[PDB]
RNA sequence: CGCAAGACGGACCAGAGCGAAAGCAUUUGCCAAGAAUGUUUUCAUUAAUCAAGAACGAAAGUCGGAGGUUCGAAGACGAUCAGAUACCGUCGUAGUUCCGACCAUAAACGAUGCCGACCGGCGAUGCGGCGGCGUUAUUCCCAUGACCCGCCGGGCAGCUUCCGGGAAACCAAAGUCUUUGGGUUCCGGGGGGAGUAUGGUUGCAAAGCUGAAACUUAAAGGAAUUGACGGAAGGGCACCACC
């Protein structure tokens, strides 16, 4: 049976959009189908920086931040726990909670 | 280094893999106003005064 | 609603539709009499010219058309044509 | 079986097929 | 069974004369045993040193590259080679729901140093603008890449290699493509991200001297 | 092994080179050019066990052992540029970038101005893998 | 540090568009369309769907030319294994690439023919045109963008609802259907046998379209519900668990 509405996926008009590789697998998924990540991120998180300042001869230098867009496929995303299984009505919740 | 004594001001949950250490508000007995979050062993309650090796350490927060 | 006055709606109600739409098909067009600072007569230009006027004996150029609705000039002012 | 890898087996055995029935030319 | 660094020629390197801060870092070199020259051995480097270390005091997310020409003994004179913005600033500018317009434009100097400069701009969501979107048409980002191009252009033909690297530091190329730009879409996290060196002429010791004094 | 410069209030800058791989970790310590180099030791070089090569452990031991070996000659300060797998491969830092960083941060040696140098493909070629990629 | 190679066109990039579908994402140019729109210009039923009949049609495959950097059917080897001409790794042939022809098939799916009418609501958006305060933009005031309130036309989807339907899941279309007729094309008739046999036909071949029957069988199936189960995700309880 037709379990979601979009099928799996995000074109609606198209029939073809080219696909972006999987990052932890090498899977050819579509990039609308592809559970897609952007990560925004400290180059050294939180214990490091500690150490870091004193070291840094410049007067309060802040760090520069690492940036990945991460395209996953379908077994990637539930493997890794970034996506997940969600009940019959919380399936059709596209707010992403902060 | 310095061998520091933090007193503990408040306890912050329970954690571990069998649950044992206390993730604890640790307050400096040098400076009452600095303060980190500290994982101790044992059975810690309110009102005690902790033997630190070093402070450069600093336990994660959940 | 259940009762709706189509036979006899509102002319604010009506203007809010599309020319084809309405209790009789009845267009948005007009005609204008655009004056020039070059001659002194009138020519009355359709509302959506689509095209070009030219005044007499070479004195002015009068319309640069665009989509919809024409523009004029910076001068050639409008006194619109009512019937 | 698999509905494509049974199409397969049949369509390597009508390449057969066809092998005894072109000897008689 | 021996140490090969006996022979490390740790020359002090110049930036040019026509920048403020002096001091780039030591470079060692393999001093000249046998053949190859302590001159041969350092004509070969490309410093990636930042705008902080080069220009006064200003922001911290852009970058230039020179390399050596010059070696007279113990002061490395750099000529400029490349520019290349930090990636931190580069794919932290580069969000969605934004039109990003890049334009390349190999444009020739007035002494024959032949760049290529790299536009870069984005699309302001506007102060009152409530539409998520904030993207523009295809005739406006033609019309302004058109403009962005014809500004870096200018700023190539007109003047030398000299009063252009005073408009590599500011936004003196950059702030007329943001300026010239607002009539057609206004556009805000506007830059050039990048130099590229291709033709670099014969050598003149005599031109380096005044931008090395 | 001879630094011209006063040890009073004197900072000679270098440049490091961390590449974090998932299968090993290179730390690199040359010129600021980096044409050409002073000392570089990995994971493989300090520790016998091929499993645990990029770990943050084999990381701490390179930072720790180039600290050991750039202070012979007199480099104070160092610009870090941090490099990933790279190339159509993930983009993501190994596990010995934040221990291999913080181990020359336990040593003092200077830290410059910080970027990715992660070699990553403008528009990529095709992925090593395959259609389905990497089945498990 | 440069040199050569030919692939590919990130992030921007969307439940965004365009194209008959396939498909189409590097900037500058050129050739020829195309909708949507605006129109107090024309023509005056010229139309809708359509056996025969045709154009295009992912990929793989074929044939001849050029190029083979990445990749990877076949093949080789290392493990894992009882065994893996498997999953994993290392190479690697055709292939992947371009030109010239063939090929005409895909879960070519929206598993939903096409033109027309009618029947709820709303926030969005895309394009065009209109109307409506101000803000900034070239200030040198306007023409006008970039926002902004709405309106209208058509498209892409959305959200809600006892419109109504439906076996249900669901769907403003799958609705207006025992209160059954707006038009028109294709097509289905229990499961297998079987897209098989055969003839006909196209193809260089692989194969495509057309396409049975004998015999066989009491089910095959659709949707949903409860349980059991999972080498699914998450939350608990216990010294017959652990610390």
């Amino acid at each position: 049976t037709k379990k979601r509405r979009n099928n799996g996926r995000a074109k609606k008009g198209r029939g073809h959009v080219q696909p972006i590789r999987c990052t932890n697998c090498a899977c050819c998924v579509p990039k609308d189908k592809a559970i897609k990540k952007f990560v925004i991120r400290n180059i050294v998180e939180a214990a490091a920086v500690r150490d870091i300042s004193e070291v840094s001869v410049f007067d309060a230098y802040v760090l520069p931040k690492l940036y990945v867009k991460l395209h996953y496929c379908v077994s990637c995303a539930i493997h890794s726990k970034v996506v997940r299984n969600r009940s019959r009505e919380a399936r059709k919740d596209r707010t992403p909670p902060p | 280094q310095p061998i520091k004594l933090a007193r503990v001001t408040k306890v912050l949950g329970r954690t571990g893999s069998q649950g044992q250490c206390t993730q604890v508000r640790v307050e400096f007995m040098d400076d009452t106003s600095r303060s980190i979050i500290r994982n101790v062993k044992g059975p810690v309650r309110e009102g005690d005064v902790l033997t630190l090796l070093e402070s450069e350490r600093e336990a994660r927060r959940l | 609603p259940l009762a709706k006055d189509l036979l006899h709606p509102s002319p604010e109600e009506e203007k809010r539709k599309h020319k084809k739409k309405r209790l009789v098909q009845s267009p948005n067009s007009y005609f204008m009499d655009v004056k020039c600072p070059g001659c002194y007569k009138i020519t009355t230009v359709f509302s959506h010219a689509q095209t070009v006027v030219l005044c007499v004996g070479c004195s002015t150029v009068l319309c640069q058309p665009t989509g919809g609705k024409a523009r004029l000039t910076e001068g050639c002012s409008f006194r619109r044509k009512q019937h | 079986m698999r509905a494509k890898w049974r199409k397969k087996r049949m369509r390597r055995l009508k390449r057969k097929r066809r092998k005894m029935r072109q000897r008689s030319k | 069974v021996v140490d090969p660094f006996s022979k490390k020629d740790w020359y002090d390197v110049k930036a040019p004369a026509m920048f403020n801060i002096r001091n780039i870092g030591k470079t060692l070199v393999t001093r000249t045993q046998g053949t190859k020259i302590a001159s041969d051995g350092l004509k070969g480097r490309v410093f990636e040193v930042s705008l902080a270390d080069l220009q006064n005091d200003e922001v911290a997310f852009r970058k230039f590259k020179l390399i050596t020409e010059d070696v007279q003994g113990k002061n490395c004179l750099t000529n400029f080679h490349g520019m290349d913005l930090t990636r931190d600033k580069m794919c932290s500018m580069v969000k969605k729901w934004q039109t990003m317009i890049e334009a390349h434009v190999d444009v020739k100097t007035t002494d024959g140093y032949l760049l290529r400069l790299f536009c870069v701009g984005f699309t302001k969501k506007r102060n009152n603008q409530i539409r998520k979107t904030s993207y523009a048409q295809h005739q406006q980002v033609r019309q302004i890449r058109k403009k962005m191009m014809e500004i870096m252009t200018r700023e190539v033909q007109t003047n030398d290699l000299k009063e252009v690297v005073n408009k590599l530091i500011p936004d003196s190329i950059g702030k007329d493509i943001e300026k010239a730009c607002q009539s057609i879409y206004p556009l805000h996290d506007v830059f050039v991200r990048k130099v590229k060196m291709l033709k670099k002429p014969k050598f003149e010791l005599g031109k380096l001297m005044e931008l090395h004094g | 092994s001879l630094g011209p410069q006063v040890a009073e209030g004197e900072n000679v800058f270098g440049v490091c080179h961390i590449f974090a791989s998932f299968n090993d970790t290179f730390v690199h310590v040359t010129d600021l050019s980096g044409k050409e180099t002073i000392c570089r030791v990995t994971g493989g070089m300090k520790v016998k066990a091929d499993r645990d090569e990029s770990s943050p452990y084999a990381a701490m031991l390179a930072a720790q052992d180039v600290a050991q070996r750039c202070k012979e000659l007199g480099i104070t300060a160092l610009h870090i540029k941090l490099r990933a797998t790279g190339g159509n491969r993930t983009k993501t830092p190994g596990p010995g970038a934040q221990s291999a960083l913080r181990a020359l941060a336990r040593s003092g040696m200077k830290i410059g101005r910080i970027e990715d140098v992660t070699p990553i493909p403008s528009d990529s070629t095709r992925r090593k893998g395959g259609r389905r990629g990497r089945r498990l």
